[PDB]
Order: structure tokens, then C-alpha cells, then sequence
């Protein structure tokens, strides 16, 4: 779907997995740095889109995945790839 | 041990295994209908 | 027939065979999918179906149907093809 549309739900999924409001979020914060989520929160955030959205991430994806607007661009790549 | 292994770790992790066949013969669903992005 | 008037005898038998309401029938609607109807239940369509309309729908063509408009469109190729 739109960005705009990716970022609310993702933000949302965040809240769930570790507190972080969905209006604290941005494409700027990190997940390890920023939003200080390990490998193994960052894996509950990519199942729970796979069982709402259907994105599902493995281990070595997220690892690569940094920060909000590098996950909210691979999602979109997908949407993109459509 | 059950509470902190078994509870824990063991009983959810067959849960996820089985899938849908773990609610059998109730048929349910791995996931739900998928949903779109919202606003 | 019309459009509708395929929907409405199906959407007839999907809430007996499956109870599922009719407001939920629509043509972009799965049967596998969204319905959530299995193989077996969407034979059973087709055997009301032949007995009540004629429209006998084989067994090879009920695993290609995917969606309720898939199904719409062969009963329409069946009006077509009569």
C-alpha cells in the first residue's frame, strides 16, 4: 500500500512488541539504535505482519534492516514489485 | 519445570507446529483473511 | 442470466451448505480464501446447483475455480455454452 499507510500499520505493530508509541515512530528511528530492538524483538514485528499483512522477514533480512524507513522501503519494494 | 519449560516453550511451540490440524477437527485458519493496509 | 441473478442462487446455496450470510457473497469473494470453504463443500454447490438450474460444473473445473466471479464466469460460459 501507500507509505503513509505502511508506516501506521508498522507502528502500530511496535507498540505491541516492545511500547513505543505509534506517533514516536518515524522513518528517521533505528530499531537497534533508536528504538533499541534486538534480532529476536525485531523478528516478533516481521511475524506479526505476516500473519496481518503477509510480509514475513527472516533472520537475515532483519538483520539487515536497520532503521524504520529502510523496513518501511523494503515492504514498499514489495508492494512496488507488485 | 512445566511452568517455566513446558508451559512455557513446549506447549506453544507445537501449537505453531500443527498449524490449523492443532484445532482438529475444528477447522480454523493459519491466518485470517488477509487484511489491507489501513489509513 | 444476469450477473445478479447468478449470485443470488448462489449465495442461496452457500448459506446451507456453509451458513455463511449472504451479504458476504460477492463475486470478488474466494471460496478457498475468503469463504473459507473447503473442496468438498464447494462440490456440494455444484450438486444443487445441476439439480435445481442444470448448470452441472465437473469436478476438474471446481479445483480451477478460485473466486466467486471465477464461478460466475463459467456458469455464464455455461449459459453461454447451452
Amino acid at each position: 500500500a501507500t507509505q503513509e499507510e505502511i508506516i501506521a500499520g508498522l507502528a502500530e505493530i511496535i507498540e505491541e512488541v516492545t511500547g513505543i508509541e505509534p506517533s514516536e515512530v518515524t522513518p528517521e528511528k533505528s530499531f537497534v539504535d533508536d528504538l533499541d530492538i534486538d534480532s529476536l524483538s525485531m523478528v516478533e514485528i516481521a511475524v506479526q505482519t505476516e500473519d496481518k499483512y503477509g510480509v514475513k522477514i527472516p533472520d537475515e533480512d532483519l538483520a539487515g534492516l536497520r532503521t524504520v524507513g529502510d523496513v518501511v522501503a523494503y515492504i514498499q519494494k514489495l508492494e512496488e514489485e507488485n | 519445570f512445566d511452568t517455566l519449560v513446558v508451559r512455557s516453550l513446549m506447549t506453544p511451540s507445537i501449537a505453531t507446529l500443527l498449524g490449523r490440524w492443532f484445532w482438529w477437527p475444528q477447522r480454523v485458519r493459519e491466518r485470517p483473511v488477509p487484511s489491507k493496509w489501513p489509513t
